[PDB]
């Protein structure tokens, strides 16, 4: 465990219709690279395609949904740019940051940009996010899930400079592993009782390198650059795309029309 | 510039249905005489040419010499799927849309942009048949919708005047005898032809029966199957079937 | 515990029906006012009410207003798979009994958890534009309506209210007026607003089983009202939340 100080509340997608959301990159693509496995998936020349087939079967999945995404990229290198250059031309909006995916993700929440950070970490909550959703890229029927920061704050009676202190403790990739022989539960207790008295990393998570965006809106999808990448260079079906293609852009006019949507409590 | 009013709609919006069992893609082609809509389906095994006359319409007025209205046939039968019972359908067309309106309890029109649509008919017919029948279109309608399920062929002939219709399933082959001297058939001559026709092809013009009130049927071996649909005040849907 | 007589039991599961098409699990409120039912969809695009005041009840007896949340779907169900008659709600320990007399008499039990009764939250806003008619022209409407696209926009037009649809040069236009087809009409101001194509269709199908009219009201980028009047007293709403 890395953070389990959550009592969290799973949402339909119904409440999630009509809602950008800022889908970290690199971890969306782990995910489809750990995920989804039909015999890794591999083409005619002898490379992993599985990149690939998440970002387009559950990109559409999201669509028809109601969620606008967007993947966020910080920086094989190619593979993500082979990712990009497919997004591009599905249309679905992209947003490069200056160093940490997560963090620009926060931000994009924070301007009020994207309504929550999408990924399977937390990260997010350290950078700023007001609210975090889990499950989008991947009995027990998976659904996707909601943590709100504000909600999350109020119920371990912390303020966000804490958390982030018990993130130190734990540990963030600038310190992996953290201090040794303290769990999320000795650090919450820690940091409830005192302030942390690494005088950098705070910094790293306080106010990181992001940017306003300059976008972020949903365009045409066109074929003639999706073909090349997908059922050519990286050898995909295109008996499956001709009508996966078509429901593509025929989710875009559901979503972006949900976008407008207003609430009928704005009246209440 | 082109108006065309209908009142009888949920006719003409069969005739149309039908017309979409063969074609995706055809032609308004609307003269001083009338309006035409012909053309050949993908597999090239049907001509089909519909004309309706002026005068089957209430009221009809085409600005030019001729006016060319392509359309795709699902969008418009989509729209006139929408029709209502008291309802009159009024098309019209300008230099960028079609238009069909519905009048009646209240007045809804749907457009559609105009579409370009390669007219090219024809190419089928300078021919004289052996034998030719005529019969109302209801009796038709029943004898090929009731031996659809059976048979992907039709193989249809004549002998003593008499038209049979046989049908070779997976168990047995059934036959139905229409005649004169039967009830179903209204007028029939000539001798003696034995052709078979695709069965999909035929069982896909019955729901001209809620068009017209008679047809004629022409055939011969190794020669097209005509089936001509008379429509009210002159009109016919002409349906020419390649032979299997 | 509390005694409820409805004199019109058709409407009643109309009711029931009616709120069917947003939840299936109704949660009734007996207050001292009367009853009502308030179920608002996760998205809060859609709401649908139901209120039958005090007055328009043959009896009403209770003591304490007291919510009954109905046994899920289930419960639910059973009520609808009931059928000119009366209808009774009386307590149970655990839940309700239902008494239909007609000079038959039925009487289904349902398990029911009873709790705190909940407010009639409702949108406080004024809408400039409403009108009257039947519920057939509404279907027609919301069908073609959804049929061309997913957006529609209401608006007024000189005396007219003009409806329209349409994606991508392919529309659909309606007018309805005083007479044509409208009952009455009333345009305080000019009003625009555009709202769900399949939302306006949800709400419109949650209205039949009513031989009463049907008032539909809007504004200027305002949510749409849409309700009957229940012959025998009652009211169901729906309102439609804009898009902007
Ligand atoms: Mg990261
Ligand atoms: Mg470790
Ligand atoms: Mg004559
Ligand atoms: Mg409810
Ligand atoms: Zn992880
Ligand atoms: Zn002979
Ligand atoms: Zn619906
Ligand atoms: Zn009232």
């Amino acid at each position: 465990m890395d953070l389990v100080k959550d009592v969290k509340r799973e949402l339909s997608f119904s409440e999630l219709k009509g809602k950008r959301v800022s889908i970290d990159g690199y971890n969306a693509l782990y995910q489809f690279l750990a995920a989804i496995r039909q015999p890794p998936l591999m083409d005619s020349q002898g490379r992993v395609t599985s990149h690939l087939s998440g970002l387009f079967y559950r990109t559409i999945n999201i669509l028809e949904e109601g969620v606008i995404p967007i993947y966020v990229f910080d920086g094989s290198n190619i593979m993500v740019e082979e990712s990009k250059k497919l997004l591009r031309a599905m249309g679905i909006p992209i947003v490069q940051a200056p160093s940490e995916g997560e963090a620009e993700a926060a931000y994009l929440n924070k301007l009020g940009l994207s309504w929550a950070a999408a990924s399977q970490d937390y990260d997010a909550i350290l950078f700023g996010a007001k609210r975090l959703v889990r499950n989008l890229t991947i009995y027990v029927e998976i659904k996707p899930e909601l943590i709100e920061t504000e909600i999350l704050l109020k119920k371990l009676g912390i303020t966000r400079e804490q958390l982030i202190d018990i993130g130190i403790l734990i540990g963030t990739d600038y310190n992996p592993d953290g201090i040794r022989g303290i769990g999320p539960e000795r650090a919450l207790k820690i940091i409830k009782k005192y302030g942390k008295i690494i005088d950098e990393i705070r910094g790293l998570f306080l106010n990181p390198q992001v940017v306003k965006p300059e976008a972020l809106d949903l365009n045409e999808p066109n074929g003639e650059d999706i073909i090349n990448i997908l059922v050519y260079e990286h050898n995909f079906s295109e008996e499956r795309v001709k009508n996966g293609i078509e429901r593509l852009t025929k989710a875009i006019k559901e979503a972006k029309g949900a976008s407008r949507q207003t609430g009928l409590d704005r009246w209440f | 510039m082109m108006k065309a009013k209908v009142i009888d709609a949920v006719s003409f919006s069969y005739i149309l249905r039908t017309v979409g069992d063969f074609l995706s893609e055809a032609n308004f082609i609307v003269t001083k005489e009338g309006i035409r809509v012909s053309g050949i389906d993908p597999s090239r095994v049907v001509f089909l040419d519909i004309f309706l006359p002026s005068s089957y319409f209430e009221g009809f007025e085409v600005s030019q010499e001729k006016e060319i209205i392509g359309f795709k046939l699902e969008d418009v039968n989509d729209i006139l799927k929408r029709v209502l019972k008291d309802d009159t359908l009024i098309l019209s067309s300008n230099e960028s849309k079609l238009t069909l309106t519905f009048d009646g309890e209240f007045t809804r029109s749907f457009e559609l942009p105009l579409i370009q649509v390669e007219s090219t008919s024809p190419p089928s017919v300078n021919l004289e048949f052996p034998f030719k029948a005529q019969l109302l279109t209801i009796t038709f309608a029943d004898i090929i919708d009731e031996l659809s399920d059976l048979g992907e062929v039709l193989n249809i002939h004549s002998k003593e005047n008499k038209l049979y219709f046989e049908v070779i399933g997976d168990l047995s082959t059934a036959k139905v005898e229409l005649s004169t001297d039967n009830g179903t058939l209204l007028e029939a001559s000539g001798a003696d032809v034995s052709s078979s026709y695709g069965m999909e092809y035929v069982a896909n013009t019955t729901k001209m029966r809620r068009a017209s009130d008679s047809m004629e049927l022409y055939f011969g071996s190794q020669i097209p199957l005509k089936l001509r649909f008379k429509l009210p005040q002159e009109g016919y849907g002409d349906f020419y079937i390649a032979p299997r | 515990m509390f005694k409820i007589v409805y004199p019109n039991a058709k409407d009643f599961f109309s009711f029931i029906n009616s709120i069917t098409n947003v939840t299936d699990s109704i949660i009734l409120n007996f207050t001292e006012d009367g009853i009502f039912s308030r179920h608002l969809t996760e998205d809060k695009v859609l709401m649908a009410i139901m209120r039958i005041p005090k007055d328009v009840l043959s009896e009403y007896s209770i003591d304490s207003p007291t919510s009954v949340k109905l046994d899920v779907s289930s419960v639910k169900k059973i009520l609808s798979k009931a059928s000119k008659a009366t209808i009774e709600l009386t307590e149970t320990d655990s839940g309700l009994k239902i008494i239909i007399r007609d000079g038959a008499k039925s009487t289904i039990y349902i398990k029911a958890e009873k709790g705190q009764v909940e407010q009639l939250t409702e949108p406080k806003v004024n809408l400039a534009v409403n009108f009257t008619t039947d519920e057939s022209v509404l279907n027609v409407i919301a069908a073609d309506v959804t049929l061309v696209g997913e957006e529609m926009r209401i608006s007024t037009e000189e005396d007219k209210i003009k409806i329209e649809a349409g994606e991508e040069g392919k529309r659909y236009v309606a007018f309805l007026m005083k007479d044509k087809p409208l009952k009455e009409l009333s345009i305080d101001t000019s009003a625009s607003s555009s709202y769900s194509a399949e939302m306006f269709k949800d709400a419109v199908k949650g209205l039949r089983g009513f031989s009463a009219p049907t008032m539909v009201s809007f504004g200027e980028n305002l949510p749409m009202k849409i309700d009957v009047e229940a012959v025998s007293g009652g009211h169901m709403i729906f309102w439609i939340a804009p898009r902007l």
